[PDB]
RNA sequence: GCAAGGCUAAAACUCAAAGGAAUUGACGGGGGCCCGCACAAGCGGCGGAGCAUGUGGAUUAAUUCGAUGCAACGCGAAGAACCUUACCUGGGUUUGACAUGCACAGGACGCGUCUAGAGAUAGGCGUUCCCUUGUGGCCUGUGUGCAGGUGGUGCAUGGCUGUCGUCAGCUCGUGUCGUGAGAUGUUGGGUUAAGUCCCGCAACGAGCGCAACCCUUGUCUCAUGUUGCCAGCACGUAAUGGUGGGGACUCGUGAGAGACUGCCGGGGUCAACUCGGAGGAAGGUGGGGAUGACGUCAAGUCAUCAUGCCCCUUAUGUCCAGGGCUUCACACAUGCUACAAUGGCCGGUACAAAGGGCUGCGAUGCCGCGAGGUUAAGCGAAUCCUUAAAAGCCGGUCUCAGUUCGGAUCGGGGUCUGCAACUCGACCCCGUGAAGUCGGAGUCGCUAGUAAUCGCAGAUCAGCAACGCUGCGGUGAAUACGUUCC
């Protein structure tokens, strides 16, 4: 994302609704989890590295 | 989705787990007290007392 | 498939009724996996038969299958420029699937009300020789009879 | 584009997570200041190379782990480059932090350390088959090393055409569970753009 | 030479090749063998209707950008009213929203008021701490290096991904044969799901692949007993294991056993292996998942990120308010709801799993026809809420009708979230009651707890998901002769 849009999102903003949240690690702004507060993609290079506790590939 | 772009079909599924256990109900005694609070544990455990 | 026959599943009897040809009714009835409600369907219609009949509802489906059942098929095939049926046996439980999917897909498009007494009117209809499902087998057979040069 | 991470694969079954805690409510923001530490950490201390990163939170107390070839360059000038980069955590996180680098037994034998040199390498402008070559065997060299596979891709050596080629010595069984597989990823910056290095390190089965 | 024509036989001009053998591949409407919901046998759909969603085209100030046969089109987007937002109109700013280097000066900052659509601007206050004694922190202002760019090039790239294809192949070392490209091994006879394995052989070995190790489901043993269970006693409120209590049953979660052609009969070079039995919860890979070799498509992504070159720097940077991304003569694609009696409606009643919850779930009670409002027990949870599963079963009614089917469209009145519901939210109530009576050429999925059908949960999330996606359980089939044809 643009840095003046990062910024803007880590802001406090008029109109709390307007309040989004970000990929904490790059900046995207679509398929954030609440939980680790990382997008999709960072997400899977984070687990996959290993540095998430308690992540890891699931199958049943 | 595995990839960056549009390949919606292609996935991957991730855990996070948690165990639970040790719900014992020692006595209240003071000098056990001692040993429960001075005792300090991995941090991978999370350990709380009611 | 290519790698030889598959196994078939066995059927139980059916409580009311000692036999497995009921089983086989109302599996072909059912849908949607409501079983019960097909056997709800498949014990009125026997019901409504033996109370227009008297005789036993079980031996009256005998003489209905045995009317209907097919003896010749026509599966189709093709040699050169032209494409022509080829008449050939059929099995004995083939014959018995193929007659009871002829005598629900017939009774489920009567001109009646509900299925119970159009398939009740189907099966006596059949067991008297006079059904639609009757003339099915018949034009089989016809035209099984029809195309015996191309008994290669 | 088509193999699995080979740490993510095996990650719970052979290796091990590089942060351990455990936190219910403050899981994002553990999260963001470990994200933040390893930026902090990765910048200015190429030169030192950093093999891995482990970090260590204990109800409010951050310990900081380590793992490098040249432990020298990050104390500093006896203790004061240390104490810097100690303070730069300190002014991060607010809480206390201890700092630890302990050793890096074999530099040879450890990937994200030899894909390191090698993309030092072909930064400075070796020959790519050549330090492949020479990284290959100095690792071969090496106590307990059942096999190792090195992949350079990129335009390789000023090529317009971007290629990939990639040896191998040993046996490096990927599909296979009970193998311990070292990996190791990092990128040369040379004056025509990125080119990624992968090692791939075999050290046997299991304990 | 009767003729057809035969025989001797050039040049201009033009090309940088034309050719002969043999090699590796690819292909064939060549051959042999083998396989796959490939066909066949069945079941249910799509193509016709209404609506949802995406796309082409058209339109517009803008309808931001990307994806475009299989392998783009409920795709990037796991949530476009403002925000997101990258687009348009207009209003501002321009060492900048954000980081540092070099040169000055000394508060920065915060509070409140007015003007403004807002951005911003001014009225006035709190204040220069740290020793702006000097170093320090901070900041302005001037500038100056700069920062910034969702601007270009995916045909310069890394990384990540699809695909052929979870197909069974792809290679190497030494040796041998050939002038050589190369070959052999990797061919031949059997066998397998498999380059799986055996028997032969100028090959002998190896590697990545196959299989195995991992997760889950299916049986049992030991350990264990709360928030879980209730057999034997008491207690039985209220029957809500509610209580004392118990280690029996289940369950929860740890460690193990068990399945290996292990045993038997027949076949087979006595070999691989195959057919059939026994015992077993399970029998030949028990079911399912994770796992994608060497490579191909200059496949996709410069809009996750990173990045080489190119380009902008009073603008292609940055701030804000409205608008747009939601348009609509049409076309395609994926879905949902239907066209009804194996049904609709009404009344009574039984049986799940997997998950979520402190900026939260709201049990109870009271108000409301209802969406909902209010009080508020308990609960960071095997103890509280979510929690009423729905199909199902019983009874009543409707009686084949464009209907007591269908539920689009439109009129009125409301609830909630949110600063805000016009463009452009969901839901509720009353009324309205459209097309549609089973769908042309054609085309799709599926071999068993599958298809078909019925509910439930989660992510994103203030609200929008009971039509999408990812999961969970309930009920539960029909067929497979076979390899001629596609
Ligand atoms: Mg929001
Ligand atoms: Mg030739
Ligand atoms: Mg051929
Ligand atoms: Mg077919
Ligand atoms: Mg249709
Ligand atoms: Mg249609
Ligand atoms: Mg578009
Ligand atoms: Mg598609
Ligand atoms: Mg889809
Ligand atoms: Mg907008
Ligand atoms: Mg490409
Ligand atoms: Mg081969
Ligand atoms: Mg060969
Ligand atoms: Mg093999
Ligand atoms: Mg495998
Ligand atoms: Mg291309
Ligand atoms: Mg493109
Ligand atoms: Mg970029
Ligand atoms: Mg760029
Ligand atoms: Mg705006
Ligand atoms: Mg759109
Ligand atoms: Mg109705
Ligand atoms: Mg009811
Ligand atoms: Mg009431
Ligand atoms: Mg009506
Ligand atoms: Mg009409
Ligand atoms: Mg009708
Ligand atoms: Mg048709
Ligand atoms: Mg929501
Ligand atoms: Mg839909
Ligand atoms: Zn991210």
């Amino acid at each position: 994302a643009k840095k003046a849009l990062v910024n803007k999102a880590a802001g406090k903003p008029r109109f709390a609704v307007r309040a989004y949240t970000r990929c904490s690690k790059c900046g995207r702004p679509r398929a954030v989890y609440r939980k680790f507060g990382l997008c999709r993609i960072c997400l899977r290079e984070m687990a996959h590295a290993g540095e998430l506790p308690g992540v890891q590939k699931s199958s049943w | 989705i595995r990839s960056p772009h549009k390949y919606k079909d292609s996935r991957e599924h991730f855990e996070m787990r948690t165990h639970k256990r040790l719900i014992d109900i020692i006595d209240p005694t003071p000098k056990t007290v001692d040993a429960l609070m001075r005792i300090d544990l991995p941090a991978s455990v999370d350990v709380n007392i009611q | 498939p290519r790698k030889g026959p598959a196994p078939k599943r066995p059927l139980v009897n059916d409580p009311v009724y000692g036999s497995q040809l009921v089983t086989q009714l109302v599996n072909k009835v059912l849908l949607k996996g409501k079983k019960s409600l097909a056997e709800r369907i498949v014990y009125g219609a026997l019901e409504q038969a033996r109370d227009k009949t008297g005789t036993d509802p079980v031996i009256t489906l005998k003489r209905a299958l045995d009317n209907v059942k097919p003896a010749l098929e026509v599966r189709s095939r093709r040699v050169g420029g032209a494409t022509y049926q080829v008449p050939v046996e059929v099995r004995p439980d083939r014959s018995t699937t193929l007659a009871l999917r002829w005598l629900v897909g017939y009774s489920r498009q009567r001109r009646e009300k509900t299925m119970i007494e159009r398939l009740a009117n189907e099966i006596l209809d059949a067991s008297n020789g006079l059904g639609a499902s009757v003339k099915r087998r018949e034009d089989t057979h016809k035209m099984a009879e029809a195309n015996r040069a191309f008994a290669h | 584009g088509q193999k699995i991470n080979p740490h993510g694969f095996r990650l719970g079954i052979t290796t091990d997570w590089k942060s351990r805690w455990y936190a219910d409510k403050q899981y994002a923001e553990y999260v963001k200041e470990d994200v933040a530490i390893r930026r902090l950490l990765s910048s200015g201390l190429e030169r030192a190379g950093i093999a891995d990163v482990e970090i260590e939170r204990t109800r409010d107390r951050v310990r900081v782990d380590i793992h490098t070839a040249r432990p020298g360059i990050v104390i500093g000038r006896r203790g004061t480059e240390a104490d810097r980069i100690r303070a730069d955590l300190e002014k991060l996180t607010g809480k206390q932090v201890q700092l630890n680098i302990l050793e890096v037994k074999n530099p040879e034998s450890q990937a994200q350390l030899v894909a390191q040199g090698v993309a030092e390498q072909l930064s400075n402008r070796v020959a790519f088959r050549r330090a492949m070559r020479k990284a290959i065997q100095s690792a071969m060299r090496q106590p307990n090393v059942k096999g190792i596979r090195v992949q350079c891709s990129g335009r390789l050596g000023g090529a317009e055409m971007s290629r990939s080629e990639f040896y191998r010595e040993g046996r490096v069984p990927l599909h296979t569970l009970r193998a311990d597989i070292d990996y190791g990823l990092y990128e040369a910056k040379t004056t025509f753009g990125r080119i990624g290095v992968k090692v791939w390190i075999y050290k046997g089965d299991i304990v």
